[PDB]
């Protein structure tokens, strides 16, 4: 993956405004609601019975904070996403057997959350730069399948 | 399959676009062209730059097709049959691309209608656009 | 959408499986487990090794579901509704996996019925299995 | 991509029996018939109006021979598929803008052709080894998108 300096500026300027305690739970909760087969992997999280139950589930919020911290790490290392995600790739591929299409889906749910939270500031060129980011994260996370 | 709540959710959310329908369709197309450059090759006869009158006009057509699908949500194969023939037979659009435009339509709605774009409505809108996409890719031959 | 020729082609090809129906369903499952190991995690209660009585028995069930879809090709959503509920609601099967089993069913038919597996019949069978898959993934909620 | 020595033996023993003048046209022709949007890229090939016209089109056969020669090259370099496919990746991604899902589809059509031609010899373990091969070729061909 390929971001220009102007895309990197776009991406990191917005990211500095992201609430890192909330946005990852919002994205993970929306993954579980919008793509409900993903709930198969979160049986121990308890109540996932309704959208409100998912979004208010403290385990979803806490786990989403971890997910978002990995995206932050990728943002900080856009030129070595593979190394950055190696152990997470071993976990998600070799151990959990998550189909890698779901990595693409979670990245795109995050893009939707950023659109929702930033509104007009989430311009088409800003989105295009974030699509490069979430594609690169998904591809790096899927490396153990390749 | 769309539930009764999904149909309510989609109508209600789409209802809030009002006179901006064409504008949001045009924005979603621009988002698609910029984010997924492989999609540009289907429009060699258009300039895809910002403020393009051709993208503005096409966005109104895309929005009109989406409103047709909302209005005839229980009979979508029939409502979109001509458009399904066009995209598969004449235009040969790769089925992958419907996922890309659908995502960009979700992004556009989220960027303009934050009160409407709750997790439940997001899910309903995704299912709706996936159903539109299923119809529009149903005619390959 | 399946054309009249696609329906004829699928019935005719499937017709040649005869008493081997269960065996070919079992083989397709084995092909899937070996080629796409992520799919194994849905069957922790089965041994997936060659000659497994559990895979043999499940292959008969899968074949019976496919014969139901062939026999009721014009009403497939209804025919497969219970199975669609099972795969989405109870089993939470990832939609990607239907593409993988569909490919393995095509491979199995090709390996056993070379005279039937012409390019036109291949296309009809792919469309048929994609339609089965669309029904089986239509009930997520 | 990861093939064991026993998979490599399986794969290369079968490949030595493949008719290299015919199997690539059979796979490309079946791609165009089974996934007909792919015809968008072959307008200059002339008559693609029916399955018989596609399969008997000499340009499909000739082009398919080229495609198969690239697979043969990948078979000969399973440990450096990326280098092997670099120029073809630039062509198919940067120049032709082919969606990379279609690389997966063509690999799987080739698997179906091998099943058809080898019958019982195309055992489940032999297929599994060829799936690793066609996945690795598709991923290498898609490298310019990553
Ligand atoms: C872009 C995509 C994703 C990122 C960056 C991501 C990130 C992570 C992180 C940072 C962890 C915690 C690891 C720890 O405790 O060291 C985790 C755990 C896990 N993830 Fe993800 N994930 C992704 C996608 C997904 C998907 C799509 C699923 C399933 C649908 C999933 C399922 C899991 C599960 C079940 C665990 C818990 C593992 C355990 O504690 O044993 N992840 N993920
Ligand atoms: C939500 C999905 C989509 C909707 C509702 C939609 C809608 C429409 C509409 C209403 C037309 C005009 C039809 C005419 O003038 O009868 C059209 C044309 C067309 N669409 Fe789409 N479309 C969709 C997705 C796609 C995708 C994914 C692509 C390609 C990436 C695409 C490429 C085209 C092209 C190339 C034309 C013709 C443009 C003209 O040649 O000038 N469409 N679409
Ligand atoms: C052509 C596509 C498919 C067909 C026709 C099909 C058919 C069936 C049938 C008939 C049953 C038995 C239903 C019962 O006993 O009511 C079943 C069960 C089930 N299927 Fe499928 N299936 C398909 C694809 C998949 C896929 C892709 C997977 C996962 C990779 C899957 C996983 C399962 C599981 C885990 C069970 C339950 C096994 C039992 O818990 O013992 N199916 N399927
Ligand atoms: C695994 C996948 C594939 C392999 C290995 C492959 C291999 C090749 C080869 C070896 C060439 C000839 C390059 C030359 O003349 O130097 C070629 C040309 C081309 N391929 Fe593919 N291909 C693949 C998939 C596809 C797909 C899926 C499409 C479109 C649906 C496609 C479209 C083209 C076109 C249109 C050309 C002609 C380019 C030109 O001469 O300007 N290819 N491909």
């Amino acid at each position: 993956v390929h971001l220009t300096p102007e895309e990197k500026s776009a991406v990191t300027a917005l990211w500095g405004k992201v609430n890192v305690d909330e946005v990852g739970g919002e994205a993970l909760g929306r993954l579980l609601v919008v793509y409900p087969w993903t709930q198969r992997f979160f049986e121990s999280f308890g109540d996932l019975s309704t959208p409100d139950a998912v979004m208010g589930n403290p385990k979803v919020k806490a786990h989403g904070k971890k997910v978002l911290g990995a995206f932050s790490d990728g943002l900080a290392h856009l030129d070595n996403l593979k190394g950055t995600f190696a152990t997470l790739s071993e976990l998600h591929c070799d151990k959990l057997h998550v189909d890698p299409e779901n990595f693409r889906l979670l990245g795109n749910v995050l893009v939707c959350v950023l659109a929702h939270h930033f509104g007009k500031e989430f311009t088409p060129p800003v989105q295009a730069a974030y699509q490069k980011v979430v594609a690169g994260v998904a591809n790096a996370l899927a490396h153990k399948y390749h | 399959v769309l539930s009764p709540a999904d149909k309510t959710n989609v109508k209600a959310a789409w209802g809030k676009v009002g006179a901006h329908a064409g504008e949001y369709g045009a924005e979603a197309l621009e988002r698609m062209f910029l984010s997924f450059p492989t999609t540009k090759t289907y429009f060699p006869h258009f300039d895809l730059s910002h403020g393009s009158a051709q993208v503005k006009g096409h966005g109104k057509k895309v929005a009109d097709a989406l409103t047709n699908a909302v209005a005839h949500v229980d009979d979508m194969p029939n409502a979109l049959s001509a458009l399904s023939d066009l995209h598969a037979h004449k235009l040969r659009v790769d089925p992958v691309n419907f996922k890309l435009l659908s995502h960009c339509l979700l992004v556009t709605l989220a960027a303009h209608l934050p009160a409407e774009f709750t997790p439940a409505v997001h899910a309903s809108l995704d299912k709706f656009l996936a159903s539109v996409s299923t119809v529009l890719t149903s005619k390959y031959r």
